[PDB]
């Protein structure tokens, strides 16, 4: 299971979704309730390290896994307009995520191309939650199939 | 009803597919239009805030921010069809020095809101923080008497709203500086603050 | 043909545009051009009034100005109605747009084709009005003419004619 | 990162099965986990730190904090406390306050919607003696008023006027509902013949099972 | 010589071109600062698109006569015509065509087959009944039509971007008999 997040700059969400394999019918056990935003907010704190530097511990959009945390991988993408796209990757046991990084990237930017196509409305004015059923088809069509 | 400010779903992976409503190409279709239109817009726009407004400096605030809801929309939608959709692409540099968005804005931008490309881009000599960017001849406001400037905020409004969005927060004034043959010329500078430069006075 | 003072008037009332220029001299401007300018307003009525029994109208591009304005031949929006004077001193080219608006160009040139001529240059003053007055958002209507643009748009235009 | 090793410090203090006294190190804690997120953005982080806070002020017990603390959770009121789950415990934290030093003037002045002070007399003989205002006469005023929260039992009691004349009432123990806008019914002014100057009153005296509070004004004007 | 032969002849002659989406964007942050400075109340902003539209039209038909001069149009279906063919083609790039008309010919409707005045736009919620987007044409068809005395009243019946099929305004003219005196 993986929950989805897309943050403002002034630390807030305007995406939210936790998606998991369907084996696991129930996912996340008891991380869902409490450590999961926390664990976010905290990783919040690198990718805003990372932000403003040149050169990673190249083309600064994507960047790879930035923390390992109680076996779990978070992984970041900072778009044009400062928005943060945490994603972070649980299971039972230890994830592998850089061997996904030909499919996840790809994952992102359409889900960018997603997050364009809702900006471009004029109606829509930023620090606003993106409350739009169709975006979350979309997002758990791509979901399904960039597994 | 998918996200309020309030909980978060918990979904299946590889269920069944939902319905399909609404979907649009991104990239640009070459569209034109007249600059008769666009004009007689532009001085309906300025004809309402100069109804509904009393001084000058909060209308220009005014034309400041209908510029910004532009700019703020426009950083991401140029730096999406600059970096190529569903077709394969990558992501652009991303750049974030001051003297490379300033070249983004020059090169692209006024090539995408005009046929033309921006004209000169100089620094300030006698202080940093102080930046130029000019060009010969204004296709938004060719149409009013040159002694009023208030009316020529609106483009440095998108610019403003092209760099805080960006990262880079600053601060826009324009005026004429009447050289050459050109009678108007509409310096626009820009005012950044000191705590962006000694962020990047802590980047060496 | 040649032109030396340019007058806008109102479609419905006294003058809004007036310029004396290129006579290198002080004529009287104040107040008796609204008096003209009304009394050209009620004799285009008065001209058009009267029928002889009688029970066409193209202009020609001579190429005047100076990419012009337009490249073919063109239609007209007063069929019966005054079209100029002619007196000793001068001749007065009057040419009025489909909306009601009129433009007087009096010719300090003396004694057919100087219609064509002036049909055209008229008109092209008449794009330039739409292009450089209308345009602006601080010209309220049917107001006169404040626009320092104009100005030289119009200056270079006669001074372009000769 | 501080943000959530003061969290992880803090949970761990509340899942102790022992007892510990009140020790100002948690004062300068709660405070600097307070201020640390900027309460006075994330709306749901800042109610899972101050639903902590809470809890942790009751295991010290401080009751002026969990009074505090409960009326910093009134700003949240309208969303992300749900339907009288959550408002169940908030309820039970706020109970033992308000039966204690928690005496502040209910949460929110925004209760009190535009009463209408009309008379009814029963007699075409007498109408209007004289030589926007409202020439009274006898009968009876009418107010009506609303509360918003998902909690029940608010419990208006013993509303009157203010420094105005000898307009009076006589009892008002009862409830007022949750959610709806219920019509307290009739106050019964029994009015003193005074001079013909005109002055209008910006609101009433209402208590919430306390002492009778300040004004409660009307909304969206002063509705005179 | 065919109307809808020389509008293109016109599409490049003296019209300088200018991007449509910065047309679209300029007009969506109008649209967007009127939602928002009028409280919501979605009624009032298509009465304030009118009175700006007015303002548009009736210094816009001064323009589009001096750029193509054009005899009075002797029937309304030379008006449907010109407004089909040209006064759309010159000023925007697009040519919408006239269908729907009344049995005495007093009023037509004018398809419009895609708007570029609202390419990325989705309508919020609860303007979904009380706001037609796009009204400023509405107001243009009343002002530039009440410059050359044409007294109409132009009103939407139905648009996409609302949910239903398509975009079509229908226009009837009241009276006329003025005109200028040559």
């Amino acid at each position: 299971p993986q929950y989805f997040a897309i943050i403002g700059k002034k630390d807030n969400p305007v995406y939210e979704i936790e998606f998991t394999n369907a084996e696991n019918p129930q996912g996340f056990p008891q991380d869902l309730k409490e450590l999961n935003p926390f664990i976010l907010h905290a990783s919040l704190d690198i990718v805003e390290d990372l932000q403003w530097q040149i050169n990673p511990t190249t083309d600064n959009c994507y960047l790879g896994k930035v923390d390992h945390f109680y076996g779990l991988a978070i992984t970041a993408y900072i778009s044009y307009s400062g928005m943060k796209f945490v994603m972070i990757h649980g299971n039972s046991a230890n994830s592998s995520v850089v061997i996904d990084d030909n499919n996840m990237r790809s994952f992102y930017q359409e889900v960018h191309e997603l997050y364009v196509k809702t900006l471009m409305n004029p109606f829509y004015k930023i620090t606003d939650p993106i409350r739009s059923p169709a975006f979350d088809s979309r997002v758990r069509t791509l979901a399904r199939k960039h597994l | 009803t998918v996200g309020p400010k309030q909980a978060i779903t918990s979904e299946a992976s590889t269920t069944y597919i939902p319905s399909r409503i609404y979907s649009e190409s991104l990239l640009f279709k070459r569209q034109e239009a007249s600059l008769s239109a666009m004009a007689f817009l532009f001085q309906e726009m300025i004809s309402q805030l100069h109804r509904t407004c009393k001084t000058a400096g909060d209308f220009e605030t005014k034309l400041s921010d209908y510029g910004h809801n532009i700019g703020i929309r426009l950083l991401e939608l140029l730096n999406f069809r600059a970096s190529s959709s569903n077709y394969i692409t990558k992501m652009r540099r991303r750049d974030l020095k001051i003297l490379d968005i300033l070249q983004f804005i020059h090169g692209t931008l006024w090539s995408y809101l005009f046929n033309h490309v921006s004209d000169d881009l100089v620094k300030s000599s006698e202080r940093d923080n102080e930046y130029m960017i000019v060009d010969n001849f204004p296709t938004l406001t060719q149409f009013i008497p040159g002694e009023n400037v208030s009316c020529e905020y609106f483009v440095c409004g998108i610019i403003k709203g092209f760099l805080f969005n960006a990262g880079f927060p600053c601060g826009v004034t324009a005026h004429r500086m009447p050289q050459g043959g050109h009678s108007q010329r509409t310096v626009y500078l820009i005012q950044f603050d000191r705590q962006v430069l000694d962020r990047e006075g802590l980047r060496f | 043909m040649a032109i030396e003072t340019i007058l806008v008037i109102n479609k419905s009332g006294g003058l809004i545009y007036q310029r004396n220029f290129t006579n290198d001299e002080q004529k009287l401007n104040s107040n008796e051009y609204l008096i003209l300018a009304s009394t050209l307003h009620g004799v285009f009525a008065i001209a058009s009034q009267l029928t002889p029994k009688a029970l066409n109208t193209i202009p020609y591009i001579p190429y005047v100005g100076m990419d012009d304005f337009f490249k073919e031949p063109f239609t007209n929006w007063n069929k019966s109605g005054l079209r100029q004077l002619c007196t000793d001193q001068f001749t007065m080219f009057i040419y009025q747009t489909l909306t009601g608006l009129k433009f007087v160009a009096i010719s300090s040139s003396v004694m057919n084709l100087a219609i064509q001529i002036a049909d055209n240059f008229l008109r092209k003053v008449y794009c330039l009005y739409s292009d450089y007055v209308m345009k602006d958002p601080s010209y309220s209507m049917e107001m006169p003419i404040r626009s320092n643009l104009f100005d030289e748009k119009v200056k270079k235009m006669v001074e372009n004619l000769q | 990162k501080q943000l959530f090793v003061l969290r992880l410090l803090m949970v761990a203090l509340l899942a102790t099965p022992n007892k510990i006294a009140w020790h100002p190190d948690y004062r300068t804690l709660i405070d600097t986990i307070i201020e640390l997120l900027n309460i006075n953005t994330w709306l749901i982080l800042q109610k899972k730190i101050l639903q902590l806070c809470i809890k942790v002020s009751r295991k010290i017990n401080d009751f002026e904090y969990v009074a505090k603390f409960s009326s910093i959770l009134i700003t949240k009121y309208t969303h992300l406390l749900n339907q009288s789950e959550q408002d169940a415990l908030f309820k039970e934290y706020i109970q033992p306050s308000i039966t204690n030093e928690s005496i502040t003037s209910y949460w929110d002045p925004f209760i009190l919607r535009e009463v209408v002070i009309n008379r009814i007399l029963d007699s075409d003989p007498t109408s209007n003696e004289i030589p926007a205002e409202f020439t009274c006469r006898v009968q009876n005023p009418f107010k009506f008023d609303f509360t918003i929260n998902d909690i029940q039992l608010d419990e208006e009691i013993s509303e009157f006027c203010e420094i105005d004349r000898k307009a009076v009432s006589y009892s008002g123990p009862y409830n007022v509902k949750a959610e709806s806008i219920r019509s307290i019914t009739l106050p019964l002014i029994i009015k003193k013949p005074t001079y013909k100057k005109i002055y209008e009153i910006s609101c009433l005296k209402i208590s919430i099972l306390k002492l009778p509070l300040q004004k409660f004004d009307i909304i969206n004007d002063s509705r005179r | 010589r065919s109307l809808k032969a020389m509008g293109e002849e016109i599409w490049k002659n003296k019209t300088e071109k200018i991007n449509t989406e910065l047309f679209t964007l300029t007009y969506g942050s109008i649209v967007a600062q009127l939602c928002q400075d009028y409280e919501r109340d979605f009624n009032k902003v298509n009465d304030h698109l009118y009175s700006m539209g007015y303002n548009i039209g009736c210094r816009l038909i001064e323009d589009f006569l001096a750029r193509t001069a054009l005899p009075r149009c002797e029937n309304l279906v030379k008006t449907s015509e010109v407004l089909s063919k040209c006064a759309f083609k010159i000023f925007l790039n697009i040519t919408p065509n006239i269908t729907n008309w009344s049995h005495n010919k007093d009023t037509f409707s004018l398809i419009l087959d895609e708007n570029p005045l609202a390419d990325f736009v989705e309508l919020p919620m609860d303007a979904m009944k009380s706001l037609w987007y796009s009204n400023i044409l509405c107001g243009v068809l009343k002002g530039s039509l009440e410059m050359v005395q044409l007294d109409c009243d132009v009103w939407f019946v139905s648009d996409i971007l609302r949910g239903d099929s398509q975009t079509e305004i229908k226009v009837k003219l009241n009276r006329i008999l003025k005109d200028e005196i040559p």
